[PDB]
């Protein structure tokens, strides 16, 4: 099912206007006839967010939220190291949490940091997240 | 593969590898941190940045600038206890120099002796290899200035600009495009690539609060450690 | 800031004769720092369709007079070093691009009837470089064509 | 000789890094040059889209530990 | 010292730039006995350069055929191996640039023992062609044809014949 | 530490020594080189190549001298070189602290020999991973002996160590001879090393130092690129 | 699984789960919290009484090593007994051979090699404690310093030890801690460490504070507790 694949990729019909995207998260594990230049041609990698990226993203979801003008994102992303896109909208999600805690219709700034430091503790079990490419 | 036990201690792979060594080079990675040297035509100059994630934990307390001697300055990686370990054995050795041999240490004597207490730490297979990483600078009489980085595997080697941390490829890389295009290097020269490379390499702009600049050169052969102050006028300097 | 440097240039037009000229291109890369910024992908670059105005102003006083062979290689040099200096590429790639390279090229319309021969084909020489590689590029390449046409 | 080809890129600099290259990656290396000088809104080839090409493709090639030797 | 030993090579580089032979073939002889004084590397490199400056310009053949036997019998003077190994080849070269009978034809009785039996991959290549030169040109074709397919084959394990390749063909 | 003591080699079931098997093939994988004896003297050269630009060449040493008149090279892990260079380096000096007169180079092939043999019989430590050459005119005749990680030694008239040391020892067989000429010697030398090298051979790319009869002498980069010409 | 068992031996990715365990294995320990004020350094702490268990005052984790030097030990107790006999031993030293009070900085750095000796052979595991070191100067000031397992150590103005420790450390920097005085910091910290531990988990506590800094003279001594009892109607007026 897979040679089908590696045929109809470069094969002895050409293509035309016929665009391969592929995702992945380990590509070690993948075939090197499959892996050589012109059946896949570029290989983009993607990595977890610097500093600027993570107060970005912390802006991204902190924009449709019932807070007050007392946000420092500066320090959120202080103690912010390594946290996927997902996990900054987990954090946005547990400060609201925080916040439905003493039912305070509005959003505290210490509930983010709160919820940072739950958060970054619960990556006591995620080993292994990097992979050679290819 | 796994035989027996080169997995666990220090013995030969049957492909003739030891995986200990190479587990250790990588674990100085979880310092999560890059540092720099270069060398000029009369300086030397280290620098890296430092993470202060709490304002109750002081500020003079993170350097990893190490003064060694009067003429003798050194930068660490990996773990903080293998690092300041390291030190008392370098202070140690080198004031040990002075009483046998009264004038002064070699850097790359120095380096010499370090790499060879180190080769023990592998050669033997009772104990554990000090994961950290080892970088010198210093003037030299009838050789100018000199940088050596020494390795928890137990060599080293002369350079003439180099950076080590997390981001080693990539500021090598830099650097490489960097210097070899005829570049001639004066102090702040020297220093204004320093910071470039790293502010390129991470994509900072720092505050001249995080980063850490020690500095050696010939004018004034006592190894010397920036202030923001300086460090703020040279970072503006760069900042045109 | 576009209209705020605008209205700045205004001043600065008449520090040609009033202020020195190499003076006045002392006070280019501040525009230059302008050029930097590139806060805008079009209000940033009015900036430069300026400032490179105020430059053929100087233009028109130092090829008015003998500066030619100086006036030009000074500039060119600095517009091929303006992808290292300023942002690469001119910052925008175009606008304060195009539009510079095509009032050099009214320029050049300009000094054609006047620049002898060998500060005009210096002149010449100097926009071929840009012939090269690095020219106006959107569908036309015409400022190009037109003064290779005439070279012969 | 397909492209372009502005005469100051040496073809042979590039070739006598051995490298291990099997020949579809050459044209995988044309392409990105070319695509390169694309993204550098230009017409003509350089050199440096070659420096970046084997900086792209040629990437991923060295991983050592000095102490082996 | 040092600065005229390098002159030798700058004079000589003039005799090989304005076009002569006679005043260069003057100063190879005028600097034998000064090679007396210094290491064999560097009269590696003088003897190498002036007799190949020498040998490349001109056919004059006053001149050559006498100072090759010349360096060559320094060569065993000396005692180098590859010194005269190469100078017989590029004599025999020589030889048949006035279509030398039966010496262009020795070059392999008194040459290939000594090639064939090393383990050279770049002169036999160079000894072959020639011998297949010397017998087209002396009116034998099957001996040139079976030299030169021995060539063919021997071309077989050299990586960069960027020349030679078109010499062969 | 403890006192284990206990040797971490033993003999196979069938036979055979699995750390020194494996040692040897690391000694395989390390940089080649080559040394020739040839009636006046010997000469040792080495494949050294700076992975990056950046290195420094004047700062690392491979031909390494012992005593004024013996010379020695290695073929395997730089580190562990350095260790019994400097215990061959002391156990050279008490020979002449006894006798007053400098050691023949047979007794220094016994002595390290002995120590590294001693070494793989002891516990709780690999053997070395790096073979040797030694090189030395003790009396008119030079001499060329070679160590291994086996602790043994040999005498050869030409080898060599490192990669693809089997295709340069058969290029040795044939180009070598029983006489010749130290010039000579370095010619079929660097052919060797250029017959593994990389591409470009510059006076950096490689390391030379030569035994004569006057006394045990390293090459100089100047010399080096000097008998460049003349490649091979 | 296959590496954690030596403290030796490196992980495939280049740690050690030995520390790794005893580093969680005193964070499951009470908390123990200390900070400075300008002029002094003041520690607390929270005891659990299980149901009796003992006459009340035993067994206090507020050490006492030198006249001017405060302990403060979390995680397991008789391995920290072993440590603070081990830094009064040191202190003894220093005053022997030098003859005058021994500074923070080089006290925590011995203790901290001895600490890193320990984690570098099969023989011995690593320690299962941490602390704090509260010292004090007329001709230096207030100096608090910190050791974890694994034999890192520096400074602060404040840090937290314990389960409650994140959530701990939050609030602590939420006072400013430049001008105030200890004696008010003092009845701080007992709201501090009397809004954390309650019901449905533990039982009735205990809540100790060693006091050192000018108004002791330098000495340390632990806080007049039941004098003033300020903790307490201080720690209390948060019930809402
Ligand atoms: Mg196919």
């Amino acid at each position: 099912t897979l040679m089908e694949l590696l045929n109809q990729m470069d094969g002895f019909d050409t293509l035309h206007r016929v665009k391969m995207i592929m995702a992945t998260n380990r590509p070690d594990t993948l075939d090197p006839a499959l892996l050589r230049p012109g059946r896949l041609d570029r290989k983009i990698h993607i990595d977890l967010p610097n500093e600027q990226a993570r107060l970005d993203i912390l802006k991204i979801h902190a924009g449709p939220i019932t807070k007050h003008g007392e946000i420092d994102y500066e320090a959120i992303v202080k103690l912010s190291d390594g946290f996927n896109g997902a996990d900054l909208r987990n954090v946005c999600t547990e400060a609201g949490m925080f916040a439905i805690r003493a039912d305070h219709d509005f959003v505290v700034q210490e509930d983010f940091m709160k919820a940072v430091r739950k958060v970054a503790d619960s990556k006591k079990l995620e080993s292994k997240l990097d992979y050679k490419p290819v | 593969s796994s035989a027996g036990f080169d997995r666990h201690i220090t013995i030969f792979s049957p492909e003739g590898r030891l995986y200990q060594v190479e587990y250790a080079f990588k674990a100085i990675n979880q310092g999560g941190l890059t540092s720099v040297a270069v060398r000029g035509k009369d300086c030397a100059v280290i620098v890296t940045q430092k993470k202060v994630p709490d304002k109750l934990l002081d500020s003079s307390t993170v350097t990893h600038l190490f003064k060694i001697t009067e003429n003798i300055g050194c930068v660490m990686t990996g773990m903080t206890a293998d690092s300041r370990s390291q030190v008392q054995r370098a202070r140690y050795e080198a004031a040990n120099w002075k009483y046998k041999y009264g004038y002064e240490i070699p850097v790359d004597m120095l380096c010499k002796r370090i790499a060879d207490i180190s080769q023990v730490y592998t050669q033997n297979a009772e104990m554990r290899p000090l994961g950290c990483c080892m970088i010198l600078i210093g003037i030299d009489e009838e050789q100018g200035p000199q940088v050596y980085k020494c390795d928890p595997a137990g060599y080293y080697c002369g350079f003439k600009a180099t950076a080590a941390g997390v981001k080693q490829t990539e500021s090598t890389s830099f650097l490489e495009k960097k210097v070899k295009k005829k570049f001639d290097w004066t102090f702040e020269q020297t220093v204004e690539t320093a910071i470039t490379c790293l502010s390129t390499v991470l994509s900072i702009d720092f505050k001249p609060s995080e980063i850490e600049v020690g500095v050696v050169t010939v004018e004034n052969p006592k190894f010397r450690i920036l202030t923001e102050a300086e460090i703020d006028a040279h970072l503006v300097a760069l900042a045109e | 800031m576009a209209d705020g440097g605008s209205e700045r240039a205004d001043g600065r037009i008449v520090k040609m004769e009033v202020d020195y000229s190499a003076t006045v291109d002392q006070r280019l890369p501040e525009c230059a720092k302008l050029a930097k910024e590139g806060r805008l992908q079009e209000v940033i670059e009015t900036l430069l369709s300026l400032e490179k105005q105020t430059r053929t102003a100087s233009d028109m006083v130092s090829t008015s007079r003998i500066l030619v062979a100086v006036v030009k290689m000074c500039y060119e040099a600095k517009e091929w070093d303006l992808l290292n200096e300023n942002i690469m590429l001119l910052s925008k790639r175009r606008s304060q691009l195009k539009q510079a390279v095509a009032k050099m090229v009214q320029q050049c319309c300009t000094y054609v009837e006047e620049i002898t021969d060998l500060p005009i084909k210096l002149r010449l020489i100097d926009t071929l470089r840009m012939v090269t590689e690095g020219k106006i590029y959107v569908e036309i390449e015409r400022a190009r064509l037109t003064k290779t046409l005439a070279t012969i | 000789s397909k492209m372009n080809l502005s005469e100051e890129v040496d073809l042979e600099d590039y070739v006598a890094r051995p490298d291990k290259i099997s020949g579809a990656d050459i044209n995988s290396i044309c392409q990105e040059s070319g695509m390169l000088a694309v993204r550098e809104n230009r017409y003509i080839v350089l050199a440096k889209d070659f420096e970046k090409a084997y900086k792209t493709v040629i990437k991923k090639d060295e991983q050592e530990h000095e102490f082996y030797k | 010292v040092q600065v005229k030993e390098q002159s030798i090579l700058e004079l000589g580089s003039l005799l090989a730039k304005t076009g002569q032979a006679a005043e260069l073939g003057g100063l190879l002889k005028y600097v034998r006995p000064f090679l007396n004084s210094i290491s064999k590397a560097k009269a590696a490199r003088l003897v190498r350069s002036l007799l190949d400056l020498f040998l490349d310009m001109e056919a004059a053949t006053g001149q050559e055929v006498e100072l090759c036997l010349e360096c060559i019998e320094w060569a065993k003077s000396e005692k180098r191996t590859f010194l005269r190994q190469a100078l017989e080849a590029r004599l025999v070269s020589l030889y048949f640039d006035t279509k030398r009978y039966q010496e262009a034809l020795h070059l392999g009785s008194q040459l290939l023992r000594e090639l064939k039996k090393m383990d050279d991959k770049a002169l036999l290549v160079e000894v072959q062609l020639l011998e297949s030169k010397t017998y087209h040109a002396l009116s034998n074709l099957p001996k040139a044809r079976a030299a030169l397919t021995s060539a063919r084959t021997t071309a077989n394990a050299i990586y960069c014949p960027p020349k030679l390749q078109a010499t062969l063909d | 530490e403890r006192g284990y003591s206990f040797s971490l080699t033993t003999f196979s079931p069938s036979g055979k020594l699995v750390q020194i098997e494996y040692a040897l093939a690391a000694v395989a994988g390390g940089a080649p080189s080559v040394g020739i004896k040839a009636a006046n003297g010997v000469v040792l050269a080495t494949e050294k190549k700076q992975k990056s630009i950046l290195y420094d060449e004047r700062s690392v040493h491979k031909v390494e001298p012992i005593t004024k008149h013996i010379g020695l090279v290695y073929s395997g892990m730089g580190p562990d070189y350095r260790v019994l260079v400097h215990r061959a380096r002391k156990l050279a000096q008490q020979y002449y602290l006894v006798y007053q007169e400098p050691i023949p180079t047979a007794q220094l092939v016994q002595r390290v020999a002995s120590v590294m043999q001693e070494y793989t019989q002891s516990g709780g430590v690999r053997p070395f991973g790096v073979s040797l050459l030694i090189c030395g005119w003790n009396e008119g005749r030079p001499y060329l002996f070679q160590s291994d990680p086996s602790g043994a030694y040999f005498a050869w008239k030409a080898t060599a160590m490192g990669k693809n040391y089997v295709n340069g020892k058969t290029f040795l067989e044939k180009r070598y001879n029983e006489d010749l000429e130290l010039e000579d010697a370095i010619h079929t030398a660097i052919l060797t090393l250029k017959e593994s090298f990389e591409g470009q051979m510059t006076e950096d790319n490689i390391e030379v130092g030569i035994c004569n009869e006057a006394g045990f002498r390293r090459l100089t980069p100047t010399e080096v690129k000097d008998y460049l010409a003349a490649i091979a | 699984t296959g590496y954690d068992l030596s403290a030796s031996t490196f992980s495939p990715d280049g740690r050690v789960f030995q520390v790794e365990y005893a580093m969680k294995a005193v964070e499951n320990s009470s908390t123990a919290i200390g900070i400075r004020c300008k002029d002094g350094v003041v520690f607390g702490v929270e005891k659990l009484v299980l149901s009796k268990l003992y006459e009340e005052g035993s067994n206090k984790r507020l050490f006492n090593v030198d006249r001017h030097v405060g302990m403060a030990v979390a995680g397991l107790l008789a391995d920290a007994r072993s440590l603070a006999d081990i830094a009064r031993e040191e202190a003894s030293n220093f005053r022997s051979n030098f003859g005058y009070n021994i500074p923070l900085k080089h006290l925590a750095d011995r203790v901290a090699m001895y600490v890193h000796a320990y984690t570098l052979y099969s023989a011995v595991r690593p320690f299962g404690c941490s602390f704090m070191l509260g010292s004090y100067s007329v001709n230096d000031g207030a100096q608090l310093y910190m050791i974890d397992p694994s034999g890192v150590s520096y400074g602060y103005w404040g840090c937290a030890i314990g389960k409650a420790r994140q959530a701990a450390k939050t609030e602590i920097e939420k006072l400013q801690m430049k001008e105030m005085t200890c004696r008010d910091i003092v009845k701080e910290v007992a709201k501090i460490i009397y809004i954390v531990h309650d019901e449905v988990k533990d039982k009735a506590f205990e809540l100790e504070l060693s006091w050192v800094g000018e108004l002791t003279n330098g000495r340390h001594e632990i806080v007049p507790k039941d004098i003033r009892e300020e903790a307490e109607k201080y720690a209390k007026e948060s019930l809402k």
